[PDB]
DNA sequence: AGGACAGCGTGTCAGCAATA
RNA sequence: UGCUGA
């Protein structure tokens, strides 16, 4: 007559159980039908960082498989911007052409995909509707104002290094207007293209189109999106004495705060969250008996970090519209029969 | 060859810190206190330039 | 003496497997990985769990131990004429904790025999098979029983000196009667059924097994030498 | 609806030495009646320690009225008056019955040995009182600790 | 005889050179033809389309052609057929006349091949050259050809975009195949008699047991033996909703409702035991008609595998009555037994095995395919299977 | 392949999302099958990939020079205090989630970084299919190889276990129709494949050794049956057939 | 094994040239890889094993 | 609208409306998964399982099972619409979390 | 040797002597082997080749 | 056993592939060329 | 008729270069 | 003939 509601509890050998205890049936009373307004005041979330290019929000509240469509929607439904087809009309460099359009591929551009659209299948001319063009033509040269010297960019250098400050955008109909003059460039001024040596040129023209990330990586606007539930962390018996400093080193080390409430040091769980889970209790045999660490059922922490093409909070919110669209449009295709 | 535009596992972009990254090597800094500086966390990113072999160097040392 | 040499270091070895392989293991069976795959019959055996930890074991080339120099030496390592079990392919390191150059010789020694031996042995088991399928390859079972040659030559007059191609006797061995008699609504619905049972008629064979026993009852010694006179 | 109760007491926690994870395999052993229990018990669930009582109940229905049991379940049902006075219910099938051993002796005991998905249990004792069961039948195997 | 004479040279060999050797011409050109109307190339696992099938991916599918006759009721979908084209897959090469022959519709003009698909019935009949349509018989060979069991049947599962031949894993053993480099060689039958007889004799199903000593040759190998003796195992219990999903993804279930179990613990929550998620599975693969199979046997993991601290004396138990090494089958539902190699796997007398006797060999099949996927998805979704260093440790 | 002889195809290119991701983020790039250990004992990817991923998250660059590591010192203790010094776990295992379910996997999984060399053998250039193609003049069979249309040799081995199982048409189809399946003439009451002929051009048959042109009838046979009937010819010796 | 043979094309009019494009050093390497320099011409690249058995495809030898 | 890339339903031996099989086209495990997650909630509903058909393909199968009264096509256009409100209300309270911790940051 | 087939016999090993044999003696061969019967493009007469059909009128 | 199982080709292949694949007498493929291909008076052992 | 001996034999499986 | 793959 014991039950543990909302952890999952863990040894060494093996986790205990992959139950959640909360779905119909589930229990002698606490049976679910799915109520909505359990839900939603059950439901918080909430966003501790957010830097540029950063978010940590917490999502307490909601299922694995809930939390799972979301994850899998950034990392490969949310739509982004990218070079499909490259036009080359010279390239004497030591990059190949194939290996060139590989590189300029997975170039992020800063191109905000929700003003586009799709091309239409066999659409190889495209329209100011669904289509960016850039430029890159770049000519390497001998600086004539140069010593005797032998360093690359001084001598040998005009464009030694072809970076995507390279890149230029050739508006394609009225993009100009709609667009203003610095919105649609490269995310990155710095990204190393390719090399040259004098007498090398490279020309050519990049065309980028709509997609997801789930057809090719290139289109992915995320560079990871996972979550992890959160830990929690309990001390069974008060730790105490110069054990207090070893228990405090076998967690990541902010979790246990060794407090001196007296003369002695007593060990104290700081802040669970930090912790990885490394399992290094487990090897002392003396305090694998005094702490036990599992999860907490339904707190979730995401982490997602975008490329550069939209925020981190735009990304999370074009990510749980993606997941209404897909249900909306199956429901107004059995609302046609 | 030259090094690679995004990381493999991940997919964050790498492209931009070969530079960066032997800039802060002839600064005296270690492998690991340079590959901090630059925000390479996870080692799938670490790996992408602590191993990485620029032979696009050698390469362009034969004639035009 | 390269015999009575391969039997104290064998005493060793099982005082050392016996230590360490069955519970001085750091996780058992049920968590074990490597145990609950070669103790299930995934991949692999406890040969080589062993010989992954706490012993590699006696090389053996020809049967016998690694060969010795024409000095007296089994290797540069070693004095000749060396008492020491590990001068004669005694391996005590596993590969846990890597072994040593001269067992890795020896080791070395043993895995390359192991593959100029399989390319000759199928070298010679092709031949012999090509013989046997060259001579045989016409005996086929006819639809008065018996097994005739392709000239009508009577090999055999039933085949396994019963009959009963082999597949379809796994059920018929005793010991697997207890699971027919269990499953025998599901066997007589699926298979003969009723139809087949009752359009059998047993008497001609029936009778015979009652001569045939009754013989048998009357002649409990069946070799001694029966006769009128 | 009932084939058997009795109040038992745990006297063994694991005897055999062969530990399961979740699974703990009680030895009992019947007050009154001197009837013995193998039990096969989650113990995740339903935590049991040793010198422990119980009430333990072997039915055939759970409604305690005369209607038999559907062979369906439904989380839904809108009769909830089945036993629920018990806190551990299990539901399983007898597979083998036993007379015991001894020949040229009265020895009517009998031993049902009753599986529960992968729980066994193994109920040995006068044949008088274990008459409602037959192999192949399925049974409930309700508990209420003391 | 170019060695009856030694010593003349410019002695090129003569008849007794042409006939008589292993390069020869009745070890080869008389004993080992070259044939037609074949297609060899690296094997891949598959595990996803049934025992009984290969799969073909979509450039043998577009080339291999079975020469069908026009008749009133195929002259339809053999329509669609010379529409489609020699390119695209359910397409056609070529269509061969009454008393003429070999008009080739490799045209990608679209026009003639439709005015060729009239005229389809307009003495023996056009013959259209099909594609393979995914429901065809293929005779597959691994080389070193030791047994019979080397060559089976298989049922043409189409597979778009790969250059590979995708096999289930219960026919490894039967080929020896290792997925490493393992090309394998795969025949067409074109006669309909070929075909009958493939579908008859040489079919894969008909191959469980190797003819060697009647023993089992097809069965579940690696990560399904792990993964169901741990799932067997009598600590494993299993949510409504993980009973569920975990039933449904071994059976993928197509005709007929999923008949479940009840939960083997009723109160303190409805949980089930793995070996309920077995049965169920079991109960559903088993004909409709016939009835659910009674199997007593032994298991693979020795009882004694399981004993962590002293065995201590317990006075009227007898260990093994109740035991994890003795698997009881009653009426299709596991009640005891960890089911290991010694069912599932290449042993006789296991649950397969006499799945096979009662019920025939395409029961068999189905229940290895059915518990392959279960086992699969159990290791995929709820728990993992690794080899670190402190198991060897 | 890995520096360890644990070589091995590419069976799938399983997409990132179905990915068993990592608590840390991760994603592997490469997934190896654990069962390759316990029959190979290859005990040294265990710990290269311990010894790549400590390097990866120190920086540093590690020797695996053999018999550096000695029982006493060992390479898992080594390279284990060399993790749990960066946060990770001594054994090497982080727990991962399902990238299909959702949920963090009951085992914890042994992750590393290991080096992979692509071997030179690929599918590209050994896969065959052949139909038809250049038919071997000596025997009316295809060619072979892989350049031309190329076939298979069938093999005196294969044709046994064709007959084993008791499928003689599949055997005839097999060889006759997929091979050398000629229509000769016969000189019926002679029994001889040589003598039939056909006149400068009705074009009816008639049998030179015997002046007869009613008896030539046709009968299926392979192009080696009479390349054979030629050759023996070629000796004097003479094969008379009787034609039914 | 695929990798970088040689730093001179354009000049070598082999008959097959197999060239692997981004190699990298291993992070895990003898010593003796460093005395004769084979970093000058790598061999293969770092990658992010896993040793799990999840897949269903990657059983009996491949990956 | 879109004729097959979307819904394809088998009714099963017997056009059971109780028991059906949904193909949805080009959605894999993520919707598949919520939504089975969702239509488990239904004490109407006695079976609920989607499976993905063959890795090259891109569609799963749903099968609902419901009791004896209601045809199995409510459930799932149930368990769509209160996936659709989960997913709604999440959208709505992130909004408001992310713009509070916004002004929260930038007034300090 | 002591076989009833010339065209077997020669498709094993030998196959000069046997031939030599064969037609030095007249020998008569019934085309009832698997190897005379692949020779020669017939039916062999085992397994599925053992029986006719005989289509009534 | 149906009438027409060609069982000769079925021992030899039986026979075979156990070999092809795998003290004071002979053993191996030796003692089975001694004994079948061979059938000699001498016999090593 | 005790030998001496000369005499035939086979040998899993497919690719590529290249060259007689 | 030197290689290579099972
Ligand atoms: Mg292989
Ligand atoms: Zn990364
Ligand atoms: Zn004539």
């Amino acid at each position: 007559v014991e039950e543990m509601r909302s952890r999952v509890v863990l040894g060494e050998f093996g986790v205990r159980n992959v139950h959640t205890t909360d779905f119909p049936g589930n229990y002698s009373g606490y049976d679910d039908a799915w109520d909505q307004d359990r839900f939603e005041k059950n439901f918080r979330v909430d966003v501790v960082h957010m830097d540029e290019n950063s978010l940590e929000f917490d999502m307490v509240g909601i299922d694995a498989a809930i939390a799972n469509a979301f994850r899998r929607i950034l990392l490969a439904e949310v739509p982004t911007m990218a070079v499909e087809k490259v036009l080359v009309y010279n390239n004497t460099s030591i990059v190949q052409d194939e290996i060139l359009a590989h590189r300029l591929g997975l170039i992020p551009i800063h191109a905000d995909p929700r003003l586009f659209e799709y091309r239409n299948q066999g659409d190889e001319e495209g329209t100011e509707i669904d289509t960016l063009q850039f430029r890159l033509q770049v000519r390497c040269t001998r600086n004539p104002h140069a010593a005797k010297d032998s360093s690359d960019p001084n001598e040998l250098y005009v464009n030694h290094k072809v970076y995507t400050r390279h890149m230029t955008w050739i508006p394609l109909g009225n993009q100009a207007d709609l667009f203003p003059e610095g919105t649609i460039r490269p995310v990155h001024d710095d990204i190393l293209i390719a090399q040259l040596r004098p007498g090398q040129e490279i020309d050519l023209l990049m065309h980028c189109v709509k997609g997801i990330g789930k057809d090719h990586a290139k289109f992915s606007p995320v560079a990871t999106a996972s979550y992890r539930l959160l830990p929690d962390i309990t001390l069974l018996e008060p730790v105490e004495g110069e054990a207090a400093e070893e228990l405090s080193r076998c967690f990541s080390p902010g979790v246990i705060e060794v407090q001196e409430v007296q003369g002695k040091k007593v060990a104290r769980v700081a802040n669970p969250r930090l912790d990885t889970f490394s399992r290094e209790i487990f090897r002392n045999e003396k305090l694998k008996k005094v702490v036990r660490l599992a999860r907490v059922r339904d707190h979730y922490i995401f982490s997602v970090e975008s490329t550069g093409v939209l925020p981190p909070d735009v990304l999370v919110s074009e990510a749980i519209k993606v997941l209404m669209g897909k249900c909306r449009r199956f429901l107004d295709e059995l609302d046609a029969v | 060859m030259i090094i690679p535009v995004r990381c493999f596992t991940c997919g964050k972009i790498v492209g931009n810190k070969w530079e960066a990254y032997l800039g802060l090597l002839q600064a005296e800094y270690t492998e690991g206190d340079a590959l901090d500086a630059l925000g390479l966390k996870r080692y799938c990113c670490r790996r992408m330039l602590l191993a990485h072999v620029d032979l696009i160097e050698k390469l362009l040392n034969y004639a035009p | 003496i390269d015999l009575k040499f391969k039997e104290e270091v064998n005493h060793y070895s099982n005082e050392i497997n016996k230590a360490c392989m069955p519970f001085g293991l750091h996780r058992q069976f049920p968590e074990n990985s490597l145990q609950m795959m070669v103790q299930s019959g995934a991949k692999g055996s406890t040969v080589n769990t062993m010989q992954i930890s706490c012993l590699l074991g006696q090389i053996e080339l020809e049967g016998r131990r690694p060969p010795l120099m024409a000095s007296g030496k089994s290797l540069p390592c070693f004095e000749p004429y060396e008492f020491t079990p590990r001068a004669g392919g005694f391996v005590t390191g596993r590969f846990l904790t890597g072994i040593k150059p001269p067992e890795f010789f020896f080791h070395c020694m043993a895995g390359r025999e192991g593959l100029v031996d399989t390319a000759v042995k199928t070298s010679r088991s092709g031949y012999l098979q090509r013989c046997i399928i060259k001579h045989l390859e016409g005996l086929v079972v006819q639809y008065d029983l018996t097994v005739r040659d392709s000239d009508g030559s009577v090999v055999q007059f039933l085949y396994g000196e019963d009959g009963l191609d082999i597949p379809k006797t796994q059920f018929l061995q005793p010991k697997q009667f207890p699971f027919l008699a269990s499953n025998y609504e599901v066997i007589m619905k699926s298979q003969h059924l009723h139809e087949v049972l009752s359009r059998a008629d047993p008497k001609k064979a029936l009778h015979h097994f009652r001569a045939i026993k009754k013989w048998q009852s009357k002649h409990p010694n069946t070799l001694l030498r029966r006769g009128a006179f | 609806g009932i084939l058997f109760e009795d109040i038992f007491d745990v006297k063994d926690i694991d005897p055999e030495g062969k530990k399961f994870d979740r699974v703990s395999r009680l030895h009992c052993e019947s007050e009154s009646f001197k009837m013995d229990l193998i039990l096969d018990v989650n113990i995740q669930i339903y935590p049991v320690d040793l010198g422990d009582k119980f009430r333990l109940v072997i039915a055939s229905t759970l409604y305690e009225d005369g209607t038999l049991d559907d062979g369906e379940y439904n989380p839904t049902d809108d009769r909830p008056s089945r036993a629920d006075q018990f806190e551990y219910v299990m539901y399983g099938k007898v597979y083998r019955i036993e007379g015991d051993e001894t020949s040229t002796e009265a020895a009517t005991r009998l031993s049902a040995y009753v599986s529960y998905g992968g729980l066994l249990m193994r109920l040995q004792g006068d044949a008088n009182n274990l008459h409602g069961f037959e192999v192949d039948s399925r049974v409930y195997l309700l508990m209420k600790k003391l | 005889d170019s060695e009856m004479d030694k010593l003349m040279m410019d002695k090129y060999p003569g008849i007794r050179q042409i006939l008589e050797k292993k390069e020869g011409l009745f070890r080869k050109h008389m004993m080992g033809k070259r044939v037609d109307y074949a297609a060899r190339s690296v094997i891949c696992p598959d595990m996803y389309i049934n025992t009984n099938e290969i799969g073909i991916p979509m450039v043998f599918a577009t080339k291999l052609t079975y020469p069908q006759p026009v008749t009133p009721w195929n002259v339809q979908e053999l329509r669609q057929a010379v529409i489609n084209g020699p390119n695209v897959h359910p397409g056609a090469s070529m269509v061969i006349n009454e008393d003429g022959s070999r008009t080739a519709l490799s045209a990608v003009d679209m026009t003639q091949r439709e005015a060729v698909a009239k005229q389809l019935l307009t003495q023996g009949t056009k013959i259209v050259c099909r594609h393979v349509k995914n429901g065809d018989i293929l005779l597959l060979n691994r080389q070193p050809t030791l047994h019979r069991p080397s060559i089976q049947a298989h049922r043409a599962r189409i597979l778009p975009e790969e250059k590979v031949l995708r096999l289930h894993y219960a026919n490894c053993k039967a080929y020896n195949a290792d997925f490493d480099g393992d090309e394998m060689n795969a025949h067409f039958p074109q006669s309909e008699l070929g075909r009958a007889e493939a579908y008859v004799l040489a079919c894969t199903d008909q191959q469980y047991l190797v003819p060697k000593d009647g023993q089992p040759l097809a069965g579940l190998i690696q990560d399904h033996m792990v993964s169901g003796a741990s799932m067997t195992t009598r600590g494993c219990f299993f949510t409504r909703e993980h009973y569920m999903e975990l039933v449904y993804r071994g059976l993928t279930d197509k005709v007929g409702r999923v008949k479940l179990l009840s939960p083997s613990i009723l109160k303190p929550f409805p949980l089930w035991t793995g070996k309920q998620v077995v049965s169920t599975l079991l109960i559903n693969i088993i004909p409709e008609d016939h009835i659910p199979l009674n199997l007593s046997g032994k298991a693979k993991i020795t009882g004694k595998a399981w004993v962590k601290e002293t065995p201590r004396s317990v006075p009227g138990f007898n260990p093994d009555s109740m035991c994890e090494s003795q698997v009881i089958i009653r009426e299709g539902e596991l009640l005891c037994g960890v089911l290991d190699k010694a069912h599932y796997g290449s042993s006789a007398y296991g649950l397969v095995h006499c799945c096979y006797e009662i019920y025939g060999g395409e029961t068999s099949g189905k229940v290895l395919t059915c518990l392959a996927r279960l086992f699969t998805a159990y290791l995929q979704l709820y728990r993992g299977f690794t080899l670190g260093v402190e198991d060897i440790l | 392949a890995s520096r360890h002889g644990q070589k091995g195809i590419l069976s799938r290119l399983w997409p990132a999302e179905d990915m068993p991701f990592t608590e840390s983020g991760m994603v592997p790039d490469i997934l190896f099958n654990p069962h390759g250990f316990p029959s190979r004992m290859t005990i040294g990817m265990l710990i290269e990939s311990m010894a790549g991923k400590s390097a990866a998250l120190h920086g540093l660059c590690h020797d695996a020079t053999p018999f550096i590591f000695s029982e006493e010192n060992s390479a898992l203790e080594y390279f284990g205090e060399m993790l749990k010094a960066a946060g990770y776990n001594f054994y090497g295992t982080e727990r991962l989630y399902s990238g299909i379910s959702g949920l963090e996997l009951e085992a914890d999984i042994f992750i590393g970084v290991v080096y992979y060399q692509r071997l030179r053998h690929m599918v590209s250039d050994k896969f065959q299919v052949r139909t038809t193609g250049a038919r071997d003049r000596v025997t009316n069979q295809p060619i072979g190889g892989r350049n031309v249309q190329g076939g298979i040799r069938f093999g005196e081995m294969e044709r046994d276990a064709l007959l084993a199982h008791g499928t003689s048409f599949l055997l005839h189809d097999r060889l006759f129709n997929c091979s050398d399946r000629s229509v000769a003439h016969v000189c019926v009451k002679c029994g001889s494949l040589l003598s039939p002929l056909l006149e400068k051009p009705n074009r009816k048959y008639n049998c030179t050794l015997c002046s007869r042109s009613d008896t030539i009838d046709t009968v299926s046979v392979p192009y080696v049956f009479r390349y054979f009937v030629a050759e023996l010819a070629a000796m004097n010796i003479k094969v008379k057939l009787d034609v039914v | 094994t695929m990798g970088f043979p040689l730093l001179t094309y354009q000049d070598r009019s082999d008959n097959k040239l197999y060239r692997l494009q981004t190699p990298q050093s291993p992070l895990v390497r003898p010593s003796m890889y460093d005395y004769y320099d084979m970093d000058n011409y790598p061999i293969g690249t770092n990658a992010i094993v896993a040793v799990i058995s999840y897949t269903g495809y990657d059983m009996e030898d491949a990956m | 609208g879109e004729r097959k890339t979307a819904l394809e339903m088998v009714q099963a031996a017997g056009t059971d409306r109780h028991c059906v099989t949904f193909v949805l086209h080009e959605e894999d495990h993520t919707l598949g998964n919520s939504l089975r997650y969702m239509i488990m909630k239904n004490p109407e509903v006695e079976f609920c399982g989607y499976t993905t058909t063959h890795p090259s393909e891109s569609k799963i199968n749903l099968r609902i099972q419901t009791r004896g009264t209601l045809p199995a096509v409510e459930p799932f256009q149930r368990g769509l619409n209160e996936l659709m409100n989960v997913c709604q209300h999440v959208l709505d309270k992130f909004e408001a979390s992310i713009k509070d911790y916004k002004d929260q940051k930038a007034s300090r | 040797r002591s076989n009833s087939s010339p065209l077997q016999q020669m498709t094993f090993e030998t196959s000069f002597q046997f031939l030599k044999q064969a037609t030095m003696l007249g020998s008569h061969d019934e085309l009832r082997s698997p190897s005379a019967c692949l020779v020669v493009g017939k039916v062999v007469r085992g397994g599925t080749g053992l029986f006719e059909l005989k289509q009534p009128l | 056993c149906e009438p027409g199982e060609a069982v000769g080709l079925l021992a030899a292949q039986s026979i075979g592939e156990p070999s092809t694949q795998m003290m004071n007498v002979t053993l191996g493929i030796p003692r089975l060329r001694e004994i079948l291909m061979v059938a000699s008076a001498n016999i090593k052992t």
